């Protein structure tokens, strides 16, 4: 599974030959928010009644921002069309709970994404970018089924689930990474497995709200991304 | 709006009649034409610069700190780039005299 | 009573924790001289 | 196009300003001006709406397989921000 | 043109005082407050003790608010020296506000688009009614 | 005494030994007890002699433990031998009825 | 109503005669709160001891670990003496009569403009 | 040696002084927090058959309590 | 005074050959320059030392 | 009718125009009282540094030249952020205007020079890490290197200086002598690492290393 | 009447029997030291079979756990912001613009090429000359922990240590600050 990782992190900016303890690292980092991810979804279709993975489960989950709102929508428009009937499920979704925003369908973390994708190219390293394209969780699947799916004994996902994981998890290294690069921007003023491990502390304390003077205010399951 | 002018910077009569139109219109939503508006103050006649000066002035109180303030935060110079705007500002820190 | 703390005694982490530290990334003109000498 | 000023003006609070002004009483503050005591209002009033908008979306997927709210669409809403508040239904 | 004037009592601290309640007829204040507010989610009954939950919470963090902003105002009049440009900026970055400058953003999508569209939806089925009969 | 720890168990979902729940309901009733006492120094010193809600929140408060919210000032919840809580009542008739903002409190 | 009476009958031990009747009610909601969440303790002690019923010593370690975070006592006998001996130690400054009640110096005092905002 | 106080600082803000007073107080902190994580790890040891081991899978199921997660094995 | 110790356990125990001299050395060139006004009171003091 | 014409002469004319307002904005800043001049002045601040001005870089008559010009002879200080000086004198030719109101600046502020006489071990106070009139001093070193003025430059070191080799090496070099120079600069770098070590960074020196 | 009202059990009697520092040497733990304190207090617990990730994932815990008490701290001093909720990173200088400025808010509406971005934001608010503050005494973290209380939620660990902080604070009074004066007055 490490080939497979090792193939995209040059197209994030940890590239030129990084380390493989570190991707190891986010390998666990990863499968430990999916299992988490799973366990999250268990009572949230325990709750709706049905034994099966509902396909608005997945949206019901990622509702709190709308940023990643509006990149599942383009993933789920151009990349999910080379379809009809996901297209109507997901505006029948976005009809079923909304009130003044989520009935509508600059970001400043794509575009900037993108500009650091265009400056990685500005160094024949556009066709090694090139290849690397559509290397993550689309060649194969018999092993993906393998790493996930421990039990599976009460609800398991039938047929589009399954991908779904699959770009949460390419989204949470993408996430994972630019959190790295946000702490290496400290150190100036290969990336060290010291900056994954304070990225994680720092994500993981919130400044939720009644938060100060009391601490009674546990944590709980942080987040699937 | 800005793919009549830049290709012929030597129309006298064409131009003037195309800004005859744009003051026009502005007489009487269509209110971002902020390129059209400001590139007829400064083209090629006076009459003209007297004519979008008529409704620039009387679109505004006659007070002096709220001109300051116009010529600062509110208004943006991006449409002339090659141009000494600092006239304009003289229009209106004298136009509020007696 | 602070700073006798600091002089009765303290060199153990003065002059033998201190020894053979990396210098501070300000200063990266020592670590050339010293390859210089060397080779 | 227009500064947080007037925009400040524009707002229609809900919580009078005898309850956020009683507030900083509390609290030793004069609250006699009327331009601070706004955004407190403002932010108790995102605070409850956030609430409010979760706890709706909970009761439009109750049982779907007029609008009462119990405690089934409080105590979920109430779990992310850390209020655990557990009341039994019977003696 | 719409630029703040300096020339008012609004801009500088000048103010009636507000009239002094009790703790009686502050949580009435706050009963119909935030009955009003619910109903404009979209909610139209709810129980008593839900309103109650609600209310102790809202007092609750208004409190520890309130009690936030103190702390914050007498540690500065000893330094002298402000960490952020504002005390009331600086009390939202502990609270979870982002920002005053975020306000708008709420108001504007939870407010504005809300109502228009829900007019929208009036029109639309007066439109239906009016088809209909 | 030990037969209301079972009740409330068989809600949380599962029965309890007979000789748990009495080491259960000893632990609880010295929370209480204790929790009471903590209650009793911020009561009778200011000056007063009468209970009231937010001295008991208080005391959890400085405790550590979280204050319990949902209970009001005014006499409610009446027993009818059992805790219905069904007043489904409308509040667009509670927006704009009876307001008065007069304090009259002057020393 | 039985929990009712003897709450009253706590309270009266404590010599308090005069109470709300909403007190009562939320000690009621306190005990219930107590007993449900050291129950979901026992359980995930008990799901994590890999054993299908529950035992009594998971309740004894989760009631040890409610007490130890959750209840807050100031260190009794101990700890507040060696602080007096390691402050024995600290002598008086002297009196010295010019005005009477002096105040401490200048900058250590809640009077300071905010460097910032000026004239 | 390496990593004594000073370059944790600078792990997260570059610029920032510490006291000579301050220094030793966290110490005793991280020493407290020393001695709370083990005791408390002895005592879940202890709790497993009686005694098994010293195991860092029920250290992930202490770590509720501080509200924190090892980005380790587990 | 009865057996006064503050710094007897914290004594400079220390070999140090060279400390007396260099030290007292400092003492005359800080306490006899640029001080008048509270140097009437501590100039006796460098005798008995 | 006189207003009008002389509106029009101003507009064929660029010099005239620049000129007159350098003489107006002065006039019409003192008809102002203490009441709107703060909000002014709080409020030029980022129009000086808005991006709309860069497109007037090229031009050798800018609009930008003329209008910090004008806002320089008011007897009421404005407030300015002097870093903002060192890029304006960078893009729009105010190389020598923005060194004469940095030296009108950073004198009668403090009325003392940064040279720390003495070490932090007498000091009970601690006013703050960073000693003041230090950014400004930065920024007028790097006007100067900038302009290739170093008989200026050397003597703002000569009295900033910590070390007794730093400015001693300037010196050296000032006048030849560029061996034993390097020398002094060794010997000043080895003793830093000597004190470095025993101590914490210090943050008082930044751009001498 | 009186007999009826308890007292509060003693925590003193219930304690452990004792049968047989990394204060003083201003180090972090490492692995090796951490070593010899584990093993003498696992033979009072009686355990067996030392193993080695326990022992890394303690350092870590401790390391993690300074990171926060240190990061509360300058908090509390510093100024900061966030991205995509919270998250602090910048830590820094006063990127941060005034909110009451119309040019703050187009700019925050609308959020060679790289210099003038980091003047609109180094540039754009604060003061002429910005002066820091002195370093870190025993009043700010004695503070710091008073508004989080998250930082340590334990009370055995949390307890005995804020009143060493309170025992630990000092300033200078009028008598010492004329002795600065004098030596002002010398030097000069």
């Amino acid at each position: 599974f490490a080939t497979e990782l090792q193939s995209m992190m040059y197209s994030l900016g940890d590239a030129r030959r990084p380390l493989h303890e570190t991707a190891v690292l986010v390998e666990d980092v990863v499968h430990t928010q999916l299992i988490n991810l799973l366990q999250q979804a268990a009572e949230v279709s325990q709750l709706r009644g049905a034994r099966v993975i509902t396909p608005e489960d997945l949206l019901f989950l990622m509702r709190k921002d709308k940023k990643k709102l509006r990149r599942l929508l383009k993933y789920m428009f151009i990349r999910d069309y080379k379809i009809v009937k996901g297209i109507d499920e997901d505006d029948l979704l976005e009809d079923k709970l909304s009130g003044s925003n989520n009935a509508n369908k600059i970001d400043e973390v794509k575009q900037e994404r993108m500009e650091r994708a265009e400056r990685q190219t500005r160094i024949a390293q556009y066709a090694e970018f090139c290849e690397s394209r559509q290397l993550s969780f689309s060649k194969k699947a018999s092993k993906f089924r393998d790493w996930l799916d421990c039990s599976s004994m009460e609800i398991k996902p039938n047929v589009v689930a399954m991908e779904i994981l699959a770009y949460l998890a390419y989204e949470t290294v993408a996430q994972l990474v630019d959190l790295a690069l946000l702490v290496r921007q400290d150190m100036v003023t290969a990336i060290q497995p010291c900056h994954i491990r304070e990225a994680i502390r720092r994500y993981s304390h919130r400044i939720g709200p009644l938060s100060p003077f009391t601490n009674a205010y546990r944590r709980n399951g942080m987040a699937f991304l | 709006m800005t793919y009549i002018e830049k290709r012929f910077p030597e129309d006298l009569e064409l131009n003037a009649q195309f800004l005859d139109l744009v003051n026009y219109v502005y007489r009487d939503l269509t209110a971002k034409l902020e390129p059209a508006f400001l590139s007829g103050l400064r083209c090629a006649q006076p009459l003209i610069r007297a004519k979008f000066f008529e409704v620039f002035d009387n679109s505004m109180k006659r007070r002096v700190y709220e001109r300051l303030l116009y010529v600062t935060c509110s208004q943006n110079w991006e449409a002339m780039g090659n141009h000494f705007w600092i006239k304009q500002c003289i229009e209106l820190l004298l136009a509020v005299c007696e | 009573k602070r700073c006798f703390k600091r002089y009765s005694r303290s060199s153990l982490n003065r002059q033998q924790d201190l020894s053979h530290c990396p210098p501070p990334p300000q200063l990266r003109l020592l670590d050339f001289l010293q390859k210089r000498k060397e080779r | 196009l227009v500064d947080f000023l007037m925009q400040l003006e524009d707002y229609t609070p809900t919580i009078p300003d005898a309850v956020t002004g009683y507030y900083l009483n509390r609290a030793g503050f004069e609250a006699s001006d009327p331009r601070i005591i706004r955004l407190i209002s403002l932010a108790a009033q995102k605070f409850i709406s956030d609430i409010a908008n979760d706890a709706l979306q909970h009761c439009k997927m109750k049982g779907t397989a007029k609008y009462t709210l119990t405690m089934e669409d409080l105590t979920p809403a109430l779990s992310e921000y850390g209020i655990n508040v557990k009341k039994p239904h019977y003696f | 043109i719409r630029h703040s004037d300096p020339e008012s009592d609004f801009y500088r601290g000048k103010g009636e005082p507000v009239t002094e309640l009790s703790w009686h007829s502050c949580r009435q204040l706050l009963y119909q407050a935030v009955a009003t507010i619910l109903a404009h989610a979209g909610f139209d009954c709810a129980n008593e003790s839900v309103l109650e939950t609600l209310t102790d919470v809202a007092h609750e963090y208004c409190l520890k608010f309130t009690k936030l902003l103190r702390f914050a105002v007498d540690r500065e009049a000893r330094l002298g020296q402000t960490p952020f440009p504002d005390v009331m900026e600086q009390v939202f970055h502990e609270v979870g506000i982002g920002s005053v400058l975020s306000l708008q953003k709420f108001w504007q999508h939870r407010i504005k688009d809300y109502h228009s569209y829900m007019l929208q939806i009036s029109k639309q089925l007066s439109e239906e009614y009016e088809r209909i009969v | 005494p030990r037969e209301s720890v079972r009740l409330m168990a068989e809600s949380t979902g599962l029965e309890l030994s007979d000789e748990v729940a009495a080491l259960l309901a000893e632990d609880v009733c010295y929370r209480l007890r204790e929790a009471t006492q903590n209650s009793s120094q911020f009561m009778k010193h200011t000056k007063r002699r009468k209970l009231t809600v937010e001295d008991f929140n208080r005391a959890l408060r400085w405790s550590s433990v979280e204050a319990v919210c949902g209970y009001g000032s005014q006499e409610a919840l009446p027993m009818r031998p059992y805790f219905p809580e069904d007043r489904e009542v409308n509040l667009v008739e509670l927006a704009l009825a009876t307001n008065i903002p007069k304090g009259c409190a002057e020393t | 109503p039985k929990d009712a009476q003897m709450m009253a009958q706590i309270l009266k031990d404590m010599g308090i005669t005069e109470y709300e009747p909403r007190v009562i009610n939320q000690m009621l909601e306190f005990a219930f709160r107590y007993v449900t969440t050291i129950l979901d303790d026992a359980k995930i002690y008990s799901s994590h001891a890999k054993k299908a019923t529950v035992d009594a010593d998971d309740v004894r370690l989760a009631i040890q670990c409610r007490a130890d975070q959750s209840f807050t006592s100031p260190p009794p006998r101990d700890f507040l003496l060696d602080i007096a001996r390691q402050r024995n130690q600290t002598p008086l400054p002297l009196i010295k009569p010019y005005s009477g009640p002096r105040l401490p110096p200048d900058r250590y005092c809640l009077t300071a403009p905010n460097y910032r905002l000026k004239s | 040696t390496k990593k004594k106080l000073q370059d944790l600082v600078r792990e997260v803000d570059p610029n920032e002084q510490l006291d000579e007073d301050v220094e030793e107080m966290l110490l005793q902190i991280a020493d407290d927090f020393i001695e709370s994580v083990v005791t408390a790890a002895c005592q879940l040891a202890r709790h497993r058959k009686s005694s098994t081991l010293e195991v860092k899978d029920v250290q992930l199921h202490l770590e509720r309590q501080w509200n924190m997660w090892i980005p380790g094995f587990g | 005074e009865s057996g006064c110790a503050n710094i007897v356990s914290a004594a400079p125990c220390q070999a140090e050959p060279q400390q007396y001299e260099v030290q007292f050395g400092r003492l005359r060139n800080f306490l006899t320059d640029s001080d008048s006004q509270h140097s009437h009171e501590v100039m006796p003091l460098l005798y008995p030392l | 009718a006189l207003l009008s014409a002389f509106v029009q002469l101003c507009h064929i004319s660029t010099t005239l125009a620049e000129k007159t307002w350098v003489q107006l904005f002065p006039r019409l800043w003192k008809i102002l009282s203490d009441r709107q001049q703060h909000a002014l002045a709080g409020e030029i601040s980022p129009f000086l540094c808005s991006g709309s001005h860069q497109v007037q870089r090229d031009c050798q008559p800018s609009a930008l030249n003329c209008f910090v010009e004008a806002m320089s002879q008011c007897v009421p200080p404005i407030p300015i952020r002097p870093c903002v000086l060192k890029y304006l004198g960078k893009t729009h030719n105010l190389w020598f205007r923005s060194t004469l109101m940095l030296e009108h600046q950073a004198f009668e502020k403090g009325l003392s020079l940064q040279i720390k006489p003495k070490q932090t071990t007498e000091f009970y106070e601690q006013e703050s890490i960073t000693p003041p009139q230090q950014e400004i001093l930065d920024s007028l070193a790097e006007l100067y290197s900038l302009l290739q003025e170093e008989d200026m430059w050397a003597g703002l070191w000569q009295k900033r200086c910590k070390y007794s080799e730093t400015a001693t090496a300037i010196a050296y070099e000032q006048h030849g002598f560029f061996e034993q120079a390097q020398e002094s600069y060794e010997k000043a770098m080895d003793k830093a690492k000597k004190e470095h070590e025993r101590s914490n960074a210090s943050p008082a020196i930044f751009p001498e290393y | 009447k009186f007999d009826h009202r308890f007292q509060p059990q003693n925590p003193l009697s219930g304690a452990q029997q004792f049968v047989a520092l990394c204060s003083h040497t201003m180090m972090l733990p490492t692995r090796g030291q951490l070593e010899g304190r584990m093993i003498v207090t696992a033979y009072e617990h009686g355990l067996d079979n030392v193993t080695e990730e326990a022992v890394s994932a303690v350092v870590y815990a401790v390391e993690n756990h300074l990171k926060d008490i240190l990061t509360s701290v300058v908090s509390r001093r510093k100024a900061y912001r966030l991205r995509d909720g919270h998250f602090k990173y910048a830590f820094g200088s006063n990127v941060t613009p005034q909110p009451y400025l119309k040019n703050s808010v187009v700019a925050y509406n609308n959020l060679d090429d790289a210099e003038q971005q980091a003047a609109l934001l180094l540039a754009c608010s604060g003061d002429t000359l910005p002066a820091s503050l002195p370093p870190v005494n025993m009043y700010d973290l004695f503070e710091a922990l008073q508004v989080h209380r998250e930082v340590i939620p334990t009370h055995t660990v949390y307890a005995l240590n804020i009143e060493r902080i309170i025992t630990k604070l000092w300033h200078p009074n009028h008598e010492e600050l004329q002795q600065d004066k004098v030596h002002r007055q010398r030097l000069a």
